[PDB]
This record gives C-alpha cells, sequence and structure tokens, in this order.
DNA sequence: AGCCCCCTCACAGACGAGTGCCCCGCACTTGGA
DNA sequence: TCCAAGTGCGGGGCACTCGTCTGTGAGGGGGCT
C-alpha cells in the first residue's frame, strides 16, 4: 500500500515482512531485520526443494512516490534469477501515466 | 588468465578488448590485483552481465571469493557490509555481526591465508553512482580496502557516469578507469545476428509452411533482414536489448509472405515505420464523471489563462498557479447548470488531486485555510476530447 | 601581545575605512599581512592568525560567527573604538596604523 | 618452453613490487630521521611527544610510518617496552568506536578478547584511570592517528583533549603521531587542544618536482635488482615477520633471476627510457601530476600488458597507455549517443549560444528541434515520446543537470563546454549531412 | 569472566593496573647535561614553587584559608588564556593547604576534582564526584540523589570538601542544571562546599549563563593575565638551573618571540626542547642563537608558499587563473567555468596545452584536499564554487621568485 | 476615472547545524525454582 | 545448582529549534488614455 511506502527502507521492510508473514499465515520477526538478505536466505531454505513465484501487488499506482517506485523496481529487477518476482500494478488513469512516470533506465528492465 | 577470456568470447561477441583488459588486470589469482577498477559506459553496453559472468568464471576456475552488489539495496552501510561479509566469508549463518566499517575490516583481516593457495577476493558494486549519496566514508574505504585489510582483493565499480563526478572535498585514492564503448552499426548487426541458431530452432519448433521455412531462413536472409531493420531503427536507439526484442517481433511479421508463398521492403516498411512510433514502450478512453470533467477543464482554463484575463471572459512558461476558490469560481462560471456546493464536489477536487490529474505546487498543509495552490497537469488534446464528449468548446475560452 | 595589538589595529582600520560591517578572517588576514609588511614585522600564517583572533575573542572585544570553512568566520567588534584606544595604550603605534590606510 | 616462465616471473615480481612493499621509502633523509629519533626517545627515555606528519595526498606518509616502525620494532628494546595503537579517521567515525578500539588494542582489564563491557563513560573513566596510574616505570603507548582532521571534527574534540593531556602530564609516556593531508589542520583545534599540542610539524612534500628525478624514479621502478639485494631484503622482511602489513608483504626471496636476464632487462629499460617518445609521455604525466601514485598506476597498467607474444617493453606501448590516460571521457560518452540525443544536444547548444547560458526546458528545446525536424527529410515523423525518452537519457548520464513541477517543465543546465560538442561533431561515426549542416549554423 | 569483572570494577575493588616494562628505566648518571636540560624543560614537570605567579598564589591561598577556617562554603571564579598558570597555582594552593592540615595547623578537609573536558555528558559529573567520595560507580540519578541526601541534610561532624571544577564551559548546556546544582549546594548552610571554577573566557558569567547562575556564582573573580617578555624568560631560566647549556640571548629570543604571539608558557617550553633536540644533532653541547632561530622557524611554520612551489605545472596554471579570475570579476567566490576559461587563455599564452575539464576537476579536487582552495563536491561539474584559500600575493611570491 | 505596472516585505520554503527526547535493545538479576 | 521475565540503563533514530537565506503574492505606490 502507498501509505506504508513513504521511503525506500520502509517499502523494502513492508515487502519482506508481507512475504514472510504470508508464509507464516498460509502454513514474529521485528521490522529491523526485514531485508532482502533474510528474504533470500528464507527462500533458499524453504522453497528451493520443490518454482514458487513472488507476486507484488501495487493497488494504487498513481499515489506512490516516484523515486521510491523507481528504486523499488530497480531493486526487484536486480534480484531476478535468484528470486522469481512477478509484479502487478493497479493503474487507474491510462497507460500514458505508466509510460510517463517510468524513466528510460527504469523501463529498460520492464516486460509489461 | 586466457582460459577465462576463451570462455567469455563466445558469450560476448564484439567485446574483445574489454575482456582482454579484464584478463590482464584481474585474470589470474596468483598475480596481485589492482586497488580498484571502474569500468563505465552507456545503458545496454553489457557491464552487469560481463562482470557477472566474469566473476562466475573466476569463482569456478580458481580460488577466488567473489561478491556482487547493487548500491540501491544499500540505503545504509550496515546492510551493504552484511551482504559483503556473507559473500566473502560464506557459510556463517545468522551469527554474522557487523556494526560498522571497523568490524568489517577486522573480519576481513581474519581471512588472510598463506602464500601457496593463491587466493583472491573480487567485489563488484553495480549502480555505483549511489555510493556518493550515502554516509560518505564508504567510498574511500572501498577504494583502499586492499591496503586496509591487507588482502589480495580488487573492488570493481559499475556506473554510467565518468569518474569526474565521484571526487569529494577530502579526495580519493587511485583507480583504474576503463571504458566500454557502445557499438556502431556493424557490430550491432553482428550481435543481432549471433542468435540466428535460436531463431531457426524457434521457427523449426512451431505442413508445407515449415518445410519451406527450413530452406530459406538462413544466414544471408537474416543478414539482409537485419540490414533492412537497422537501416530504419538505428536513428532512434543504439541499445542492444530494445533492438533484439523489437527485431524478434518485426521478424515474426516479416516472414509471412515468404511462408504464404527487393520484394519485401514495402510489406515490412509499412509496419516498421508503424513500430518506430512504438519504440521505448515495452508493451507486449479514461472515464470520468460529469462534474469531474467540468472541474478538470476548469482547472485547465485556470492554469492556461492569466489572472487578469478572467474578468473579461467569465462575467457574461508552464501552467500557472491557482487556488481552489479560483477553480470553483471558473467552474460555476462555465457550468451554466448552477448546482449546489455539496460534499461530493470538493471530494471530486480531492480525488482529482489523488489521481495525479492535478497537483499541489505549494501550500498543501493549509488546504482548508485557502493558502494552498493547485496546478493542472494535462495537455490540450485530452481537454478537447473531454469537451467533445461533453459539448463544451474550450477553443472559445482560450 | 604585539600580534594581537596589530590585529586590533587592522580591525579598527577596516571598520573605519569601510562602510559594511562584514569582516571575514581572510580579508582581515590579507590587510594584516600588508600592515605587517609595511612595519617590517614578521607576519603570521592563517593557521596561527585564527588562533590569535580566538585568543583575543576570550577577552570580550570580539565575537566570531562560525561558518563552514575557517576563512569565512565573521569577526564582530563588540566594543567602542575609544575603549580599544584606552585598552591598547600604544598611542604612537595605534595612531600610526590608522593613518596608514594604503593597505585597505 | 622457458622464455615464457621468465616473463611471468618478471611480471609477477614487478606487479607485487608496485602494489605491495609498504615498508620501503625513497628519499626523506631528514624527516625519517626526525620521526625515528622521536619514537626512539619516547621508547628509551620515557618522554611524551606529539608529532604531525603533513603533506599532499599521494606522498609517502603511511610508508614513512611503516618504514620507521619496521626498522624500530625488531630491536627487542623497542618491541618489549612499547605497545602501538593504530587508529584511522575513516573507520573510527565516532568517539566510542575509537575508544573501544583503544581498549581492545591496549589489552586493558575490561578487554576480554575483543569485546569491551560498559558504556562510553565507563570506558573513558577506566582508560584515563589506567593511564593516570602509570609512570616512567610503565610501558610506552604509541598512538598513531591517521586522517587527523576527521578526528578534529568530533564532539568537543574530547578524545583529542585526552590524548594531548597525558602527553603534558606525569603519567604513562604516550606519543601521539597524527598523519593528515590538510596543510591547515591546526586551525581546526580548540584553543586548549592548540595549547596542549607540541607544535612540531613534519612536512612531506615530494622531492621529484624536477623531471630528471621523475625519470630516475621511473627507471628504478622497472629494473630488476641483484641477488644479494633480494637476499638482504628477504632477510629484513623475515626479521620483521618473525615478531598489520607483514602477513601479506612483498617478500622477494621467492624470485631468483638469471644475471643475463637481469642485464638484458635493465639494458632494454635504459634503452627505452633514453628515447624521446617515452620521455614525452613521462613529460605529459609529469606536467599533470608529480605524485608517486599516478606514476605507479601508469606503470602497473603498462606492466600488465606484458604477454609472451610481445614480451619486451617498448616506447610505443608507453605512448599507447599515455594516450589512454590523456583522453577525455565525456567526449567518449558523447560519441556513444544516438542521433536523436545528438540533435537534442545541438538544439541545447544553439539555445545556450543565443541566450548566453540561460536555463532551458523540454518544451523550448523540443520546439527548436521540431523547427529543424520538419525540414530535415530524415527525422520527419519522430513523436514527442521518443524525444522525451531521449531527454531522459540525457538527464541520467549527467549531460544535463537540474537547477538544484512536471518533468516536461523543469528547468535545466547544460553541463558541457562548447569545445567538447565541437570535438564530438568531429569524432562521431556515420553522422548524416543534415545534422552536420545544422551543427555549424 | 564478564560478570565478576564488571561487578568488581563497578564497585571499585580491583586496582586498574598498567603493564610494566621488561627493561628497567635508565639512570640519571647515564644522562648528559643537554639531556638533563631536555628532561628538566618538560611541560609535565611542574616546579615546587611557581615563578612570577606569586600574587595570584597569595590571593587564592588567602581565600581558601578563610573559607576553610570559617566553615561556611562559597564560590570562586578564576579565568585566563590557556598556559598562564591557573591549574598549577590552584593545585599548589591545595597541596599547601593539605600539608598545613597534616601538621595540625589547619582544620582538615577533603579535596574533590572534576574536569568538564573528560566527561561525555555533563551529568556524568555526578558520577565522578561520588566516585571521589566513596569509590563505587553508580548511575547518575542515584549519584545525584545520594549527593542531595549528603549535602542538604545536617550531619555533624561534617568535614569541609573543596570541589575543583576545571573547564566549566563544557558543563553549560541548554538547560543548565548541572552547573546550577554545583553552584547551588554552597548556598545551603549544612553543606560546607567551597567550589573554585576555572575557565578561559573572562566574560563567561555574562555570555552564556542564566541570571540565577551568575547571581549564585558571585563577584570574587580572578584573572590570570598572559605572560610578558620578562616573566617568560624567568620561567625558562629557573627551569634550566645553573647549567650553561642555554645562552642568555637564546632564552631572550625564545621569550620575546613567544610572548609576542600568545603569552603561552607551553609554547616556550616546547620551543626550547626542540632547540635542545636540534643542538643534539649538531654534535655540540651548547644552544647558540642559530639552533634557537631554526627551532623558531620549524615550530612557528608557514608552508603555504613551499606547497605552491612544490605543486605541478598545471596546478600552478590553475592557481594563476583563479587569482586572475578573482582579479577580473571582483568577487572572491568564483565558478569553475570562468576559471577554466582563464585557464585556457593562460595556457594559450604560455604555449602548453591544458587537459580537458575531466582532468581539471581532478586538479581542483587535489587542490581542495590540500586546502589550497575551497571547493565543493565534484558532482556538479562546470558549476561548482571555488574560493581561494591562500592569499593572492602568495601565488605571485611563489611563482615569480 | 477606474485602471496599468513596479516595489517590497514579512510568509513559504529550504536548509543546516545541532541538540534534546523517546523507543528499543539488552545485560542484570533476582527472588524464585 | 540454574532461570523467566521485569527492569534499569545506554544508544541511536528522530523531531524540534534557532538561525540563515531566498523567492514571492499581494498590498501599496506612482503613472495612464
Ligand atoms: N557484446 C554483447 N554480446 C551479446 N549480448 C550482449 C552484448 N552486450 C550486451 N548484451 C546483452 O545486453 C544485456 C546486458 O544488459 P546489462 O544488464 O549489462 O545492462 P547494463 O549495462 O546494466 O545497463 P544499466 O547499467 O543501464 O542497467 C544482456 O542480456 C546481453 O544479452
Ligand atoms: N617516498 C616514497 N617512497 C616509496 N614509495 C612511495 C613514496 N611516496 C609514495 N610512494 C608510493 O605511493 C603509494 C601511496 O603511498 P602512501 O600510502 O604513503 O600515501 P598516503 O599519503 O598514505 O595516502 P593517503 O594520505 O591518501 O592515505 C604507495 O604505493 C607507495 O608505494
Ligand atoms: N609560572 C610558571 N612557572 C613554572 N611553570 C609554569 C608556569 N606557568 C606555566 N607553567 C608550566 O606550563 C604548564 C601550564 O599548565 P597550566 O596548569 O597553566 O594549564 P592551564 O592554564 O590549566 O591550561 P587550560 O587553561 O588549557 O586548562 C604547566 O605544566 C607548567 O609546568
Ligand atoms: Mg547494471
Ligand atoms: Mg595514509
Ligand atoms: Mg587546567
Amino acid at each position: 500500500q502507498s501509505r506504508d511506502c513513504a521511503t525506500l527502507k520502509a517499502a523494502v521492510e513492508t515487502l519482506v515482512f508481507g512475504l514472510v508473514e504470508d508464509n507464516a499465515e498460509v502454513e514474529r520477526l521485528r521490522r529491523s531485520q526485514c531485508t532482502m538478505k533474510q528474504l533470500k536466505s528464507w527462500y533458499t531454505n524453504n522453497f528451493d526443494s520443490e518454482r514458487r513465484q513472488l507476486v507484488v501487488i501495487l493497488p494504487d499506482f498513481e499515489c506512490f512516490n516516484a523515486s521510491v517506485l523507481q528504486d523499488l523496481i530497480l531493486i526487484l529487477s536486480a534480484h531476478c534469477g535468484s528470486l522469481p518476482f512477478v509484479l502487478v500494478l493497479g493503474v487507474a488513469t491510462a497507460m500514458t501515466a505508466v509510460h510517463g512516470t517510468l524513466p528510460y533506465h527504469v523501463s529498460s528492465k520492464i516486460r509489461l | 588468465m586466457e582460459a577465462i577470456c576463451s570462455s567469455l568470447e563466445p558469450l560476448f561477441p564484439c567485446r574483445e578488448a574489454a575482456i582482454e583488459t579484464l584478463g590482464e588486470l584481474i585474470g589470474d589469482s596468483s598475480e596481485t590485483y589492482p586497488s580498484a577498477i571502474y569500468l563505465f559506459g552507456h545503458s545496454g553496453t553489457g557491464k552487469t552481465a560481463l562482470t557477472r559472468a566474469f566473476l562466475k568464471e573466476c569463482g569456478k576456475r580458481q580460488n577466488v571469493r567473489t561478491a556482487h552488489l547493487n548500491a540501491i539495496e544499500c540505503y545504509t552501510t550496515k546492510i551493504m557490509l552484511e551482504i559483503l561479509l556473507d559473500s566473502l566469508a560464506p557459510d556463517q549463518g545468522d551469527a554474522l555481526k557487523v556494526d560498522n566499517m571497523l568490524d568489517f575490516v577486522e573480519q576481513l583481516r581474519r581471512q588472510a591465508a598463506t602464500r601457496v593457495e593463491d587466493q583472491g577476493f573480487l567485489i563488484a558494486v553495480d549502480n555505483a553512482e549511489r555510493l556518493r549519496d550515502m554516509d560518505a566514508n564508504v567510498l574511500p574505504v572501498l577504494l583502499r580496502l586492499q591496503e586496509l585489510t591487507n588482502l589480495n582483493l580488487c573492488v570493481i565499480l559499475l556506473s554510467q557516469l565518468p569518474f569526474e563526478k565521484f571526487y569529494n572535498k577530502t579526495g580519493l585514492s587511485e583507480i583504474v578507469c576503463l571504458h566500454l564503448a557502445q557499438y556502431n552499426k556493424a557490430e550491432t548487426q553482428r550481435i543481432l545476428g549471433s542468435d540466428f541458431q535460436q531463431v531457426r530452432n524457434q521457427l523449426l519448433e512451431q505442413k508445407k509452411r515449415l518445410e519451406i521455412c527450413q530452406e530459406a531462413v538462413t544466414e544471408d536472409f537474416y543478414n539482409n533482414y537485419l540490414n533492412l531493420f537497422l537501416s530504419v531503427f538505428y536513428k532512434a536507439c543504439r541499445d542492444v536489448p530494445e533492438l533484439q526484442l523489437t527485431a524478434r517481433k518485426c521478424l515474426s511479421t516479416y516472414l509471412e509472405p515468404v511462408l504464404d508463398g527487393s520484394r519485401l521492403w514495402r510489406h515490412i516498411a509499412g509496419p516498421l515505420r508503424s513500430a518506430l512510433t512504438q519504440i521505448y514502450m515495452r508493451i507486449e478512453s479514461l472515464e470520468l464523471p460529469y462534474y469531474a470533467k467540468f472541474l478538470l477543464i476548469a482547472a485547465f482554463l485556470a492554469s492556461h489563462n492569466a489572472a487578469k484575463q478572467d474578468k473579461r471572459l467569465f462575467v457574461k512558461l508552464g501552467p500557472k498557479s491557482f487556488s481552489i476558490d479560483r477553480l470553483l469560481a471558473i467552474f460555476y462560471a462555465i457550468l451554466e447548470e448552477k448546482v449546489g456546493l455539496t460534499c461530493n464536489l470538493l471530494s471530486q477536487i480531492s480525488t482529482l488531486v489523488h489521481l495525479n490529474l492535478l497537483s499541489f505546487v505549494s501550500g498543501e498543509q493549509n488546504i482548508m485555510e485557502g493558502s494552498a495552490r493547485l496546478q493542472c497537469t494535462i495537455g490540450l488534446e485530452f481537454v478537447l476530447q473531454i469537451g467533445k464528449v461533453v459539448g463544451f468548446n474550450v477553443r472559445q475560452y482560450l | 601581545p604585539l600580534q594581537q595589538k596589530l590585529m586590533l589595529c587592522t580591525l579598527v582600520l577596516m571598520l573605519r575605512n569601510e562602510r559594511n560591517k562584514d569582516i571575514s578572517m581572510g580579508r582581515l588576514h590579507e590587510v594584516y599581512r600588508r600592515v605587517c609588511a609595511k612595519r617590517n614585522i614578521l607576519a603570521l600564517d592563517q593557521a596561527e592568525f585564527t588562533g590569535t583572533v580566538d585568543l583575543v575573542e576570550t577577552r570580550g572585544i570580539l565575537r566570531i560567527m562560525r561558518k563552514k570553512e575557517p576563512r569565512l568566520h565573521k569577526v564582530l567588534l563588540q566594543w567602542d573604538e575609544e575603549e580599544v584606544h584606552a585598552a591598547l595604550s600604544d598611542k604612537q603605534l595605534i595612531a600610526s596604523i590608522l593613518s596608514d590606510t594604503a593597505c585597505l | 618452453p622457458e622464455a615464457d616462465r621468465e616473463l611471468v616471473s618478471i611480471r609477477r615480481f614487478l606487479k607485487e613490487r608496485l602494489q605491495r612493499d609498504y615498508t620501503t621509502l625513497r628519499g626523506y633523509a631528514k624527516e625519517r630521521s626526525n620521526v625515528r629519533l622521536l619514537l626512539q626517545r619516547t621508547a628509551e627515555m620515557g618522554e611524551s611527544n606529539s608529532l604531525l606528519l603533513l603533506g599532499p595526498r599521494g606522498s609517502g606518509k603511511t610508508t614513512l610510518i611503516n618504514s620507521v616502525l619496521a626498522d624500530l620494532l625488531p630491536n627487542k628494546s623497542f618491541g618489549e617496552n612499547t605497545l602501538i595503537v593504530h587508529l584511522d579517521g575513516n573507520l573510527h567515525t565516532d568517539d566510542r568506536v575509537a575508544l573501544k578500539s583503544i581498549t581492545v588494542q591496549m589489552q586493558l582489564e575490561n578487554a576480554a578478547d575483543g569485546k569491551v563491557f560498559g558504556s562510553f563513560a565507563e570506558n573513558l573513566a577506566f582508560l584515563l584511570q589506567c593511564l593516570k596510574a602509570g609512570g616512567k616505570h610503565s610501558k610506552s603507548v604509541i598512538f598513531i592517528l591517521e586522517e587527523f582532521d576527521l578526528f578534529c571534527a568530533h564532539h568537543n574534540q574530547t578524545l583529542l583533549y585526552n590524548l594531548f593531556d597525558v602527553s603534558q602530564s606525569a603519567q604513562a609516556p604516550i606519543c601521539v603521531l597524527g598523519v593528515t593531508c590538510r596543510l591547515d589542520v591546526i586551525e581546526l583545534l580548540e584553543k586548549r587542544v592548540k595549547s596542549r599540542f607540541s607544535h612540531r610539524q613534519v612536512f612531506l612534500f615530494p622531492s621529484l618536482r624536477r623531471f630528471e628525478d621523475y625519470v630516475d624514479l621511473c627507471r628504478d621502478l622497472l629494473s630488476l635488482p641483484t641477488g644479494n639485494s633480494l637476499l638482504l631484503a628477504a632477510e629484513k622482511i623475515y626479521n620483521l615477520q618473525n615478531i598489520y602489513f607483514s602477513r601479506n608483504h612483498f617478500d622477494p626471496g621467492e624470485y631468483g633471476f638469471s644475471p643475463r636476464l637481469r642485464d638484458a632487462w635493465n639494458k632494454q629499460i635504459c634503452k627505452v627510457l633514453a628515447t624521446q617518445q617515452a620521455r614525452s609521455t613521462l613529460q605529459a604525466l609529469h606536467d599533470f601530476d608529480i605524485s608517486e601514485a599516478y606514476l605507479k598506476n601508469f606503470l602497473f597498467r603498462l606492466v600488465a600488458h606484458l604477454r609472451p607474444q610481445s614480451p619486451h617493453i617498448t616506447a610505443e606501448k608507453m605512448a599507447a597507455v599515455g594516450s589512454q590516460f590523456e583522453g577525455d571521457d565525456k567526449i567518449e560518452l558523447l560519441c556513444g549517443l544516438s542521433v536523436l540525443e545528438l540533435c537534442l544536444i545541438i538544439a541545447i547548444k544553439h539555445h545556450s549560444q543565443i541566450y548566453d547560458r540561460d536555463s532551458f526546458n523540454f518544451e523550448i528545446i523540443y520546439a527548436r528541434f521540431s523547427k529543424f525536424a520538419k525540414v530535415s527529410t530524415t527525422m520527419q515523423a519522430v513523436e514527442r515520446s521518443i524525444v522525451l525518452k531521449a531527454f531522459e537519457h540525457l538527464r541520467i548520464a549527467e549531460l544535463i543537470m537540474p537547477l538544484t513541477v512536471q518533468k516536461e517543465f523543469e528547468m535545466h543546465k547544460l553541463a558541457l563546454t562548447y569545445s567538447q560538442i565541437h570535438h564530438c561533431m568531429q569524432r562521431y561515426q556515420a553522422l548524416p549531412t543534415e545534422v552536420a549542416q545544422w551543427a555549424q549554423s | 569472566t564478564p560478570s565478576q569483572k564488571m561487578k568488581k570494577i563497578r564497585a571499585g575493588e580491583l586496582s586498574p593496573s598498567m603493564q610494566q616494562r621488561t627493561d628497567l628505566p635508565a639512570k640519571d648518571s647515564s644522562k648528559s647535561e643537554l639531556q638533563l636540560a631536555r628532561e628538566q624543560l618538560h611541560v609535565s614537570v611542574v616546579p615546587k614553587s611557581l615563578p612570577c605567579r606569586e600574587r595570584e598564589f597569595e590571593n587564592i591561598y588567602a581565600f581558601l584559608e578563610g573559607k576553610i577556617q570559617d566553615q561556611c562554603g562559597g564560590c570562586m571564579y578564576v579565568s585566563g588564556v590557556p598556559g598562564t598558570g591557573k591549574t598549577a597555582t590552584v593545585t599548589g594552593v591545595i597541596r599547601t593547604l593539605q600539608r598545613m592540615a597534616k601538621q595540625n595547623e589547619l582544620p582538615a578537609f577533603e579535596y574533590l576534582e572534576i574536569n568538564g573536558m573528560r566527561l561525555t555528558e555533563p551529568r556524568q559529573a555526578y558520577v565522578q564526584i561520588y566516585k571521589q567520595l566513596t569509590g563505587k560507580t553508580v548511575s547518575w540519578e542515584q549519584a545525584h540523589a545520594l549527593l542531595e541526601k549528603r549535602f542538604t541534610t545536617p550531619a555533624p561532624r561534617r568535614v569541609t570538601t573543596v570541589l575543583l571544577v576545571d573547564e566549566l564551559d563544557i558543563l553549560c548546556n541548554r538547560r543548565q542544571d548541572v552547573v546550577y546544582n554545583l553552584l547551588d549546594w554552597p548556598t545551603k548552610s549544612a553543606a560546607k562546599l567551597v567550589v573554585v571554577t576555572i575557565a578561559n573566557t573572562m566574560d563567561l558569567p555574562e555570555r552564556l549563563l542564566m541570571g540565577k547562575v551568575t547571581s549564585r556564582l558571585g563577584l570574587t573573580r580572578l584573572t590570570f593575565q598572559p605572560y610578558s617578555h620578562k616573566q617568560l624568560q624567568e620561567i625558562v631560566t629557573a627551569r634550566l638551573g645553573g647549567s650553561e647549556t642555554f645562552k642568555g640571548e637564546a632564552v631572550q629570543l625564545v621569550a620575546r618571540k613567544v610572548a609576542a604571539v600568545s603569552g603561552d608558557a607551553r609554547r616556550a617550553l616546547d620551543i626550547c626542547r626542540r632547540a635542545t633536540e636540534i643542538a643534539d644533532t649538531a654534535a655540540v653541547k651548547c644552544v647558540t642563537m642559530l639552533h634557537v632561530q631554526q627551532a623558531l622557524a620549524e615550530m612557528i611554520a608557514s608552508a603555504k608558499v613551499q606547497a605552491i612551489r612544490n605543486c605541478s605545472r598545471m596546478e600552478q596554471i590553475f592557481l594563476q587563473a583563479i587569482a586572475a579570475e578573482v582579479t577580473r570579476t571582483g568577487v572572491e567566490e568564483t565558478t569553475f567555468m570562468g576559471v577554466y576559461q582563464q585557464v585556457e587563455t593562460i595556457a594559450a599564452f604560455m604555449g602548453v596545452t591544458f587537459p580537458p575539464p575531466g582532468r581539471a576537476l581532478r586538479l581542483c579536487s587535489k587542490l581542495g584536499a590540500e586546502r589550497l582552495i575551497i571547493s565543493e563536491h565534484s558532482r556538479n561539474d562546470l558549476f561548482q564554487k571555488i574560493l581561494l584559500n591562500v592569499s593572492a600575493d602568495d601565488i605571485h611570491y611563489a611563482l615569480r621568485v
């Protein structure tokens, strides 16, 4: 949600905490130790033996900050190959807003 | 050092001299490494993939301990040092504790070994231009980590900027600058023609059509197709991945008269110039309420007109700034329906703000007091489309 | 001391012969260097001149507004010029510096 | 084969001499003597001293400290009576981190194999209590503070006030050597810390301003030494390793060269450095930077070219690495741009030439570009979207900088001179005729 | 183990010892007379009686003897520039009073001392005073509660406790409660506290203290004037003794050159030690005028002209162009663009070609690390600001001559 | 005969040091087990 | 012999705060067709 993603640090903590607590709900760690290192260790510990995708739902795409969104897309695109990420969006207005709020270097790594 | 180059030359055509230079510098692990290497270029030049495959081959063939980062993940230094010490000192578990740079330097000093096993360490920090936007004592320490830790390590940095943007007030150490030049048209044609075998296997694995598809899909035909493609798309972009992902689709369009039984430049030059308008879009009618449409065109008329021009029209150098009372006055002037001021209209103003169709150029904390300013961020053709689906001509009030 | 007397002399000279009251440490040092070069007195470096001004600051004659770099610190005189003339008690020197306005 | 293994051994010897070998200096017959006599009179008599090595970044400051310590520590009267505490301004970025490092390195009673207990105040009280309880019958502590101005930028300079208070008191005979690059570091101190500091300063300006000393240094850095010199150097390095750098040091006892190979290599090095092209390359490098790290970087990148196909060092390789150094990087980024970004840069150059370095926009530059694109007959039907993406590509490579609103109405600045664009117009490959005609007018 | 070590350190039961030398220290007979003058000129060796600090000694001794023999408590404020015999005179007065209280000439007392520049926060003063009362380290709130229980309540026979507070200006914070508590306890009748505070600035009670704190601090001030030319020769000639190692004009020139800059005694006692160390290397036994002049040149150093002489060629061209741009456009804060334009003009004049701005930014960063100029981060190239940190005449003196 | 165009001055914003406050980890630890 | 959870306390993140600094919107002042 856009309300819990004011900074990049809070958005990464919200993402890793949401994935780990989705795992704990389907089958408590503090938010200080919610990083991509712990997420990669947990995904290598649990789901490598079976691929389970990691879906990141963004319901309000327009209400997000621009810089936090671009750094989040670059973070999720940096970790592909090791963690299977699928991204869906919730864009309300049109596709021109998507192509306008995403710069050249961010849209270089997008297959929408 | 030649085995790594011989293993990297098939995977990276037309990248010969960079692989030879990186095999001179950090090729063999018995020789000492330079203090820091900084190779840079444009987007799509192939530096993340090149150093990633180079680090994988060095960790596979020799006794080095590689590491690969990304400096957008490292918003503070502790995460960066924990990832570095997980990669450089493996299989330690959750009992790895790094508080600052000093504990990291001591725990790397503990990894020193003898002079017979010929060990090395290799750190690659992708998106290095963020390293100058953090706590300011990570860049010189990353430059002189070989002298500090007294190890045989090299710190590789990857960015799109030259190194002239990295100097601070306190100064930096010495670095080995390396440039990855972008390809011209012939080398881009060779790179786009490298995947001819995968193209032929994909067109074989998907019947007189397939039997005629096997006889003329060959190397010279694909070379003429890539020549006709690069004769029209090289003007806009020189980047390899966009050209690959677009040349695949234009090839799938290009082949259909040859499979349906010059002779081909017009039939593709229609859709090639139709697809040049679809470059830089990676894609594989906006409905609004009535009063939201009128509020949107009233905000456009408030942003596109001067304050002194409103008195002549309504009485009966970007967009300008305006307050909410000006928007409401222009809306009730151009409405000619004279509805009341309810909750839903100001709620429509607020949800037009939250749809990024308006903005808050200033104020934004005293919105109720009236000192907040707005700014309309739409063009002219959407305003005229809204005015056509409503029936209100905006070409008069401009 | 002698160098503190010379610093106070050049500060009183710069506050007499110049309207705006923003006096940095670098401008005061560059006037003081010419004043010492005319008097055949061995001038100090900037790194010792800053310590000299900081030692005159303890008496209460000056007040230093702090900036980012030590050349930019603002020196504010907080006395009257007659109090400085009474405190220095070097009348043949302090009347010779304030008449030597060629260094400003 | 055997002619390849000699070249591999020569290249390995030269690279491990250029990168490693932290304890050998060249020159400084007075400064090294002053530092050595100061540390020796601290260790022997038990006097407390303060010192401040000053010099430019790139001279032998750390090498001088390592050479003095490597010549003093195997004395068995220095290494048994003294203990050395190294602190760095880049790693110890606070007061409590440096204080826990002092408490670990001095082996105090609350050390416990590298995990200090108590707070910052208890560590400070215990360190001052263990320093006050000493005298002239106690071990001498030698504090070595590198990046001294970063220690000057701490809270109240309070650690510095303690480190200069034991030096001016009847306590354990410490000796504080600061090593910094700022030539005006003494103006950052408070007046009490200024008073407690003994004002001796050692200046380490390099003695290779004249070009012949640069040529003799570049000749001494490439030549192979004899056998007896390598035995003596391996003896000294083994003596300082018997009792930190020495775990991974040069140690040249592993390499033994034939005398005919050494004489052929030194004859080739003198023959190459006696030419005019090599001296012109070294003259350009000496005009730029007379530092030692610049020449060692150039020599490392020249020695790394030694392959068994082209085994000898020639003047043409030196000229090639000199042209690798002397070239520009923003011009090499400018010739990698496509034609749309290049015509946008020409439109920006025209707007900045007309309006005399005024801030521009996307709409102004797009209007000036579309005034040309409608009559270009090769860039006729390019939209606003591709030009906006090309403007973003210019914005992310920092050829356009923001003045520090929408992205299409944000003001900007051109971050290039006009000579760089004029050279980009000459070095561009396959530039069409219309763009070259529009660039000149 | 951690637990018993912390419980025995915090309770003050183990000796905080320091390691001993394996080799025994040297003898006094093995030292030469120049070595004896070098060890007797140390700043650590305080004499048993201070020369030229007699009037302030009798002032503080009369004040403290009156406050001890009256058993009433009070406050004093001494002030002066660093190096002028403040703490040495105060501890000499306190040692004299302790020796008089040993001989049953004076009523006995306790002596507590704190320094504000070895405390991490001012509230740790409460931890230190109590540590000089009992020996046990506690938290600051419990130590403050125990000090308030000790001082405000009457308990005969209470002994007088003289509290010395060095570096008072560090105990001053936004709230000013520590200095208020230290200057407030003498104002009670049950607490026989006599506090003497030492500071550098003469106007500390008016500049940063509140009104009640400067009302409680009193008006019995004291000022330590700096050393003149005549007293700073007497100090060194009393330190050296009857040895003929230092000539008269050597000590006279040292005192005249030091007493004209600051009036510090540490500066003279370090310049004389450096002159002794210089004359040790010349294989002589006396300190002439030449070694003193060489030590005066070395200690009071000015090496911003040798640094410009020892720069490269392009950095001298860069400094000439920054000076010419400052001369042209009047104002001192320049931009890198006009600096590079004047660089190109000067390099066209001299004939040598200049590197592109990608290396001129490296030259500007190298001059900024050396603090010859003042420049920003290089992320805003061709628009960064440049101040000339050296004087514009130093460049002309370093390049013409 | 109300209107057209500069002046300017305390809010708006930034920003930057800088300093105190509150949450949070974390050993102590202790009366109990 | 140990121990579960309160708890006492230090440390870092954060938020206010004082001073500086600069745009600037609209009230105010001088001319107008
Ligand atoms: N010489 C080459 N031969 C074959 N493929 C190449 C070559 N150069 C690049 N590529 C292709 O380009 C891709 C590499 O993109 P990469 O991740 O390196 O972009 P990048 O350099 O990191 O750009 P940015 O820094 O802007 O993200 C690879 O998938 C590779 O197939
Ligand atoms: N006098 C010298 N003799 C031998 N080598 C030198 C000398 N001066 C510099 N060097 C070489 O320069 C390189 C850097 O030297 P050094 O580590 O002393 O610089 P530094 O002053 O410590 O740098 P910084 O102050 O930035 O840490 C070393 O590799 C060293 O070999
Ligand atoms: N009159 C004197 N006679 C002999 N020695 C002196 C005299 N004055 C100062 N000294 C020497 O100079 C040193 C000055 O120490 P002092 O106690 O004056 O420091 P301080 O003034 O308290 O410093 P600060 O003001 O920075 O706290 C002493 O070690 C002492 O040996
Ligand atoms: Mg990349
Ligand atoms: Mg160093
Ligand atoms: Mg004192």
